[PDB]
């Protein structure tokens, strides 16, 4: 089992808005990067179009430049190509600009003394005379290009909005994805928690499973989110503007693809050393957690002893190993993180300054500034993702965990395939036969539990602490199998019929009322979705003082906005539901260690309502209340020790004798 | 002063790094404004003619240096300040709790205990993160941004500057108002996953009726319809969210184009060079940082106010008394004599009872009357009453803190145990058997932990030993054998057990029934034969 080969599978799904997703950011990512590419062309060609050959023409008129005399006209500019013409030029020397009305032969050192520009380069190609280009002619020069200007301005502009509704797009639609995908697996992760064993809720914690549920999701989430709206953005954002770079240039773009290995090394040894610094801030965190609280509800007892100042050692020896630990991830932070950006940065201002002045002025020429102010705006933003890179992909082992944890919990196969209701009503006629169930392996706890409750109800299970009591209300609703012998209900084995079906005869007033947070009325109906009035009746029956102190309990009033009183009325509504639900069956695991004064009188008198015309077991332990049964059967040591009726114990003495000896 | 000294205490005693720390920032403001500046001059002078071999070496060494001056000066400086958070961190802990411990129950431990575990991380951590993130953002929003700006409106131009600089309010006035709205609508969200989580706690614990009664399938349906409502906050709040990255791109393009077409402009009247451009679009690049950090400033400077008013009160407004008064004391505990002492809670009325050194005595009484107030006041954890509570013959209040709690040997009847291992529990009885028994293992058997916490109450060789309810759990032979051996070892040292059974607290020395709010009488178990019907030995085999 691979966490990634799962997370890819549950990315299929939702794949029309990961495709439309990423296809807005690829359009949005090539519209953006193809700024700077406008940028370059506006100054390279206009900007420094002034730089190439000028002819003399008046013949292109509208865009041929008037000098003192004549007019001029660009060479690529030409309309009417005159081929050689009078040849040209405008150079540049300190800030002066010089006309130079002659050809040129070389291009180089430009020198100018009294109005006579030499450009020699180590070989005196010529001496050229030359004309300050004044203020208002330089600006002359350069109106024929002022509408260029403005038009790739408008470009830029252009694209600039375009790119912003590509860029939100995509983000909002990666959103759903990922959140939708959540969703999905939290549905499916119910589900089968809704097919798992009462035994996995037993060996285990309602926190851990909610976390499973939940936390984890979240947590599965943020991993979507991460993997998409980081690492793919970043990537796109390269290979565009790696791409850039290579059609702008080549040696330097082989210069710039130089640094992925960088980035790689960065990465891995950034995560080599932080999962250390990380994890020994978490656990010490913990662990300063856990001492804080273990050391506040004993404020009464670490206060009264020799310990209120001996916490501090113990403490302090964990806490400096934190504060030790929080300074050495400071000290890997500092080593990288955005100082290493900067310091590359700088490499990058070098590489460029170095190529450009030992491959273009070395040989006194081809000098491109626009491919340079190109190359800096790329790198600028090449360089701002990398943190967050680097920092996700050390965050990414906490969500794989938590990934790899609910994939086990929807990956399990012991599970129970059921839910098929019944269609009748079976009468109470349940009846055992020699079940010798098992918890774990060996260890048996129930010793032939063999009898057969008839229609008369109270079968009350009366017996000692460790012997098996609730070991038969877990076998009658089938919450774990006995392994052996047999049970039935009207001669139907239990083990050869569906669990709803099963549950769909039987209900259950536990000794710990279960208030589900909401109204009362769906309380008693457990939301049931099938009984209208009926509850209002079943409930008045009994608890009719109740909603006479306000309002109506099944007209959404909220006595139960905090799980939900008195403990009376909180069993007296769970009596309800077990009325309202009307099973064939009724068991009554019924555990009053503490009675609550006198109210349970009134629940004996509800008691009585809803045990008649049924099959009632009531696994009591007050043998005083219950001197009314059909059959009392005594249990210890997982084996029937004695039954008989109320009386006929009493002349057998035995076990019940004992314990109601203890009046 | 006010928002400064509250947090100023911590590095008044350290101000040497949290003065060199700033003035290394601010060189490294100043010093990172010249790399933009260096290739704007390179380029203009690969334009120019003079250019040769010594520039570019030139040019190259001192951009090396300034990278290394730069890397060194942070890797020291932003080490320094947030070594600063971390011991600003590890001095609000240690204060805190410090507090925690030197304080009494009385009106402590009625507050909310969820509120003084939440203070420790949340309200610490946003003090600390005051400490340096705030700072770090003051530092960077109020010069870096008045350092950059006028660095391009004295080296570039006062034109080109406020033209791409004008996006950039525009900017922060939008982040400011997402951030007024998408925290308005993150509560919706954060708290409708919570009613999420909450269902699926009360149908993960009420799993066996909900499969009782077969109702899976619907809160599978609940279930599923709470699931829809997360998703939906999670997307009116992703709507909002979406907005930052476009607006960002947005006004920083808006303010690159600016610079860019402005600049072609000027330079087409002779007002700028193509370095001067190339220099101020690396300014640009620069700036982008700080119109973040002012948002953040001002989001931390608004929640510290409050995070840190929440550990001042739990801090500093927080006056009891936990210590004693007077010189005046008694070396021997002895005797106690009590003398009309009436101690409520934060109960009794006219109580009046004696003992003396070497006297094993017992209290019982109902449920609802005063029972623990006897012994608890003697443990000087809540506020005094009327009366006194003499050892000898003076108020209680002289007697010291630190001799009393080493004379009491006391066992509560809502036991608790700190250390994990029961043999650090005792360095803090029968219990000879109870090691060879299923149990120096862990901890955290109610009558195996109540032994535990006699043994450990014993082993102080203590003169007032206090037992509460301490012998409930365990067997009526075994409670006796465990007194008649606690007895006989500590026959010249006092006792004052307490139980429900009133079988262990009336033959020792005396009985002091306890009903309502007075003595029922100060007889002893003889005595208590012949008195009102009540729970005597009829009730007991
Ligand atoms: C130009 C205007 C005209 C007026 C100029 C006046 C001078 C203007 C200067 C302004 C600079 C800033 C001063 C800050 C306050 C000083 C105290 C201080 O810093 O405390 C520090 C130590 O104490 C010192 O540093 C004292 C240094 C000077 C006196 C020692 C002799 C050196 C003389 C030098 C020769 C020059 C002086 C010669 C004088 C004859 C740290 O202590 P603390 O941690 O804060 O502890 C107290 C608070 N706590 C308990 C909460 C922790
Ligand atoms: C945390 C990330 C996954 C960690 C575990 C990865 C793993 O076990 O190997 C997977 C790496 O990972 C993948 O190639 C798949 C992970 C990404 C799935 C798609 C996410 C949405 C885009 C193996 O994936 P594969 O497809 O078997 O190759
Ligand atoms: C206006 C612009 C419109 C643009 C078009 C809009 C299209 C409509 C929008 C939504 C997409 C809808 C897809 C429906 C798929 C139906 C099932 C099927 O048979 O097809 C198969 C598709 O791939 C193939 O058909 C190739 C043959 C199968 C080889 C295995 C896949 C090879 C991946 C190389 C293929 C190129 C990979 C591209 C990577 C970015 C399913 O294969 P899969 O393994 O189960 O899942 C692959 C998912 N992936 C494709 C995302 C990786
Ligand atoms: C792409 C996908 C990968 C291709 C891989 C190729 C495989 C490898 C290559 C293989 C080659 C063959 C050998 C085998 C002028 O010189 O012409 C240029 C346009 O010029 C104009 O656009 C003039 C009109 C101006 C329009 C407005 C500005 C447009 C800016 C547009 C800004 C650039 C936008 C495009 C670049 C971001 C043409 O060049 P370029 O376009 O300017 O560059
Ligand atoms: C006007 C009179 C002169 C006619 C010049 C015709 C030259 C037209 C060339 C326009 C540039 C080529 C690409 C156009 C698309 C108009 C300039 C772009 C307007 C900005 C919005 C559109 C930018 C693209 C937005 C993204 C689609
Ligand atoms: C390309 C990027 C286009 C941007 C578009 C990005 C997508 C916008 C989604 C809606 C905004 C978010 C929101 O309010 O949440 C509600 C989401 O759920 C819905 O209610 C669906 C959206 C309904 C509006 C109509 C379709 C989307 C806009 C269609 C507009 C025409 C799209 C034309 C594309 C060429
Ligand atoms: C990936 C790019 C693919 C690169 C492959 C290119 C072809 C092979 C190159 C071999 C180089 C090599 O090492 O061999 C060399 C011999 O050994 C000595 O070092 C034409 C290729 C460039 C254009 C690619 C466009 C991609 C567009 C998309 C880009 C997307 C990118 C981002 C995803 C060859 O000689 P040399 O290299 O001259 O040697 C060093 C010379 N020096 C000393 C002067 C320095
Ligand atoms: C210059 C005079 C002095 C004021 C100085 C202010 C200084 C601070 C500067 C300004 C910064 C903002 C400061 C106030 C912030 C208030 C909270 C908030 O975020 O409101 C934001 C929205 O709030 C609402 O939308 C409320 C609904 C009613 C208003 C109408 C909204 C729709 C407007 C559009 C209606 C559609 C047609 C168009
Ligand atoms: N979750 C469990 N896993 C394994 N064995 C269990 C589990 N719950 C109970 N048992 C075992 O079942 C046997 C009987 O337990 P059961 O809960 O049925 O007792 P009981 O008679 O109802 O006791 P009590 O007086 O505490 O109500 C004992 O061996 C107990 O150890
Ligand atoms: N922590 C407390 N804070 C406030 N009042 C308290 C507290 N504990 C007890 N009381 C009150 O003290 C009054 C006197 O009886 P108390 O509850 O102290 O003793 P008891 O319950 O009879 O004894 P024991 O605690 O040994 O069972 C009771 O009315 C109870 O309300």
């Amino acid at each position: 089992m691979k966490i990634g080969k799962t997370l890819w599978r549950y990315a299929l799904l939702y794949r029309k808005l990961l495709i439309t997703a990423v296809l807005l950011l690829t359009v949005a990512v090539g519209a953006e990067l193809t700024g700077p590419f406008i940028g370059k062309k506006m100054i390279d060609d206009h900007i420094l179009g002034i730089e190439k050959t000028w002819y003399e023409a008046a013949e292109k008129d509208k865009n041929a430049v008037q000098f003192h005399g004549v007019s001029y006209v660009r060479e690529d500019r030409l309309q009417e190509p005159v081929s050689k013409a009078k040849e040209a030029h405008i150079y540049q020397v300190g800030m002066a600009f010089y006309f130079v009305d002659q050809a040129v032969s070389f291009d180089g050192n430009r020198t100018v003394s009294d109005g006579k520009l030499t450009i020699t380069n180590g070989d005196k190609s010529r001496a050229y005379a030359a004309e300050k280009l004044t203020k208002q002619e330089l600006f002359q020069f350069y109106q024929p290009e002022i509408k260029g200007m403005v038009l790739l301005i408008a470009l830029y502009g252009g694209l600039l909005v375009f790119s912003v509704f590509f860029q939100y797009g995509q983000h909002y639609l990666l959103q759903m994805s990922a959140n939708r995908i959540i969703q999905k697996m939290r549905q499916d992760v119910f589900s089968h928690i809704q097919k798992m064993p009462i035994r996995y809720f037993d060996n285990l914690p309602a926190g851990k499973v909610v976390a499973r549920i939940t936390n984890d999701t979240e947590a599965i989430r943020d991993l979507y989110v991460t993997v998409l709206s980081t690492f793919v953005t970043s990537g796109i954002y390269m290979f565009g503007i790696f791409t850039a770079l290579f059609l702008l240039d080549v040696k330097l773009a082989f210069v710039a693809l130089a640094i992925v290995p960088i980035i790689w090394l960065w990465s891995v040894i950034y995560r080599r050393y932080a999962s250390y610094y990380n994890q020994k801030i978490r656990s010490i965190n913990s662990d300063i957690n856990a001492k804080m609280n273990e050391s506040i509800q004993g404020m009464t007892i670490i206060q009264a002893f020799r310990h209120q100042k001996e916490t501090m050692r113990e403490f302090e020896e964990l806490n400096e190993s934190h504060f030790y630990f929080q300074n050495r991830m400071l000290n890997l932070n500092s080593l990288m993180s955005h100082n290493l950006v900067n310091v590359i940065r700088n490499l990058a201002f070098v590489a460029l300054i170095w190529h450009f002045g030992g491959a273009s002025l070395n040989a006194a020429g081809i000098v491109s500034i626009g491919v340079l102010y190109a190359f800096v705006d790329y790198l600028n933003r090449l360089f701002q993702p990398i943190t967050g890179i680097v920092n996700q992909f050390s965050k990414l082992e906490l969500a794989r965990v938590s990934a790899g944890r609910v994939f086990e919990l929807l990956e399990e196969k012991n599970t129970e395939e059921a839910g098929e209701p019944a269609k009748e009503r079976a009468l109470g006629r349940v009846e055992f036969r020699d079940v010798s169930f098992a918890y774990q392996e060996g260890e048996e706890v129930l010793k032939h539990i063999s009898f057969t409750a008839q229609k008369g109800e109270t079968v009350a299970l009366v017996g000692h602490t460790g012997s098996g009591k609730s070991s038969i209300l877990n076998l009658l609703f089938r919450f774990y199998d006995a392994q052996k012998g047999d049970v039935l209900i009207d001669g139907k084995s239990i083990y050869n019929m569906s669990r709803q079906e099963l549950r769909s005869h039987m209900g259950i007033v536990l000794q710990d009322p279960y208030l589900f947070s909401g109204t009362i009325g769906s309380n008693v109906s457990l939301d049931d979705e099938r009984m209208t009035e009926e509850e209002i009746k079943n409930a008045l029956r009994q608890v009719g003082a109740e909603p006479l102190l306000k309002k109506l309990p099944k007209g959404i009033n909220e006595p139960v906005i905090e799980k939900g009183l008195s403990s009376g009325e909180r069993q007296l509504i769970s009596f309800a539901r077990a009325l309202a639900f009307d099973p064939a069956i009724l068991i009554l695991d019924q555990a009053t260690a503490h009675i609550d004064t006198e109210t349970e009188a009134v629940i004996q008198k509800a008691l009585d309502v809803v045990k008649q015309g049924r099959t009632t077991f009531v696994i009591a332990h007050r043998l005083s209340t219950i001197r009314n049964a059909d059959q009392i059967l005594v249990l210890d040591k997982g084996e029937i020790v004695e039954r008989g009726n109320h009386e006929e114990l009493m002349a057998l003495e035995g076990q019940y004798y004992q314990m109601y000896e203890l009046q | 002063f006010s928002v400064l000294k509250k947090l100023g205490w911590f590095f008044k005693a350290y101000w040497l790094r949290y003065t060199i720390a700033i003035v290394l920032l601010l060189a490294v403001n100043v010093i990172e404004m010249f790399p933009p500046k260096l290739l704007g001059n390179a380029i203009d002078d690969m334009k120019a003619g003079a250019f040769t071999a010594e520039g570019l070496l030139f040019y190259i060494g001192i951009f090396f240096v300034l990278t290394a001056a730069v890397y060194i000066m942070s890797y020291f400086w932003m080490h320094q300040l947030f070594g600063g958070a971390n011991l600003m961190e590890k001095i609000l802990r240690t204060k805190l709790m410090g507090h925690l411990l030197t304080m009494s129950p009385p009106f402590y431990e009625k507050n909310r205990t969820g509120d003084l575990m939440a203070r420790g991380t949340n309200d610490l951590q946003a003090v600390s993160l005051t400490t340096g993130f705030g700072i770090l953002t003051l530092v960077d929003s109020t010069m870096f941004m008045m350092t950059i700006f006028l660095t391009m409106g004295f080296l570039i131009s006062w034109k080109l500057t406020f033209a791409a600089i004008i996006p950039l309010p525009v900017m922060a006035i939008a982040i400011s108002l997402y951030g007024s709205k998408i925290h308005e609508r993150f509560t919706e969200a954060q708290n409708a996953f919570g009613a999420l989580n909450d269902r699926v706690l009360e149908s993960v614990s009420g799993v066996r009726v909900i499969r009782a009664y077969v109702q899976e399938t619907n809160d599978v349906r609940r279930f599923n319809e709470m699931t829809a409502d997360v998703y939906q906050k999670n997307m009116k709040v992703a709507f909002i969210d979406s907005l930052f990255e476009p607006t960002v791109k947005l006004l920083v393009g808006a303010s690159y184009l600016i610079g860019l077409g402005y600049g072609a402009f000027l330079v087409f009247r002779n007002e700028l060079t193509l370095g001067e451009l190339v220099s101020f679009n690396v300014y640009l690049g620069m700036m982008i940082w700080p119109m973040f950090a002012i948002g953040e400033l001002i989001n931390v400077m608004q929640r510290g106010n409050a995070s840190l008013d929440r550990v001042n009160e739990t801090l500093s407004y927080e006056t009891d008394v936990t210590d004693p008064k007077q010189p005046a004391d008694l070396k021997e505990p002895g005797d106690i004599v009590f003398s009309h002492v009436s101690f409520t809670y934060p109960n009794l009325q006219d109580i009046s009872f004696t003992v003396r050194k070497g006297q094993t005595v017992g209290i019982a009484g109902k449920t609802g009357s005063g029972k623990t107030t006897i012994i608890k006041q003697l443990l000087r954890q809540y506020p005094p009453g009327e009366g006194s509570i003499t050892f000898s013959g003076v108020p209680i209040q002289q007697i010291p803190l630190d001799r009393l709690r080493g004379w009491i040997g006391y066992v509560p009847q809502d036991h608790l145990l700190f250390s994990r291992t029961v043999k650090e529990n005792i360095l803090y009885a029968h219990f000879e058997k109870d090691l060879h028994m299923l149990p120096e293992t862990m901890v955290g058997s109610g009558g195996q932990k109540q032994r535990i916490s006699i043994a450990r109450a014993l082993m102080a060789n203590p003169e007032i030993l206090i037992l509460d309810q301490s012998l409930s759990a365990v067997d009526a032979k075994t409670e006796a054998a465990i007194i008649k051996n606690i007895r006989e070892n500590r026959k010249g040292k006092t006792t004052f057990i307490l139980t429900h059974r009133l079988s262990a607290v009336e033959h020792a020395d005396l009985i002091l029934v306890m009903d309502g709010g007075v003595i029922a009488e100060r007889g002893t178990h003889q005595e208590l034969l012949a008195n009102n019907g009540w729970y005597r030995e009829q009730y007991e085999r």
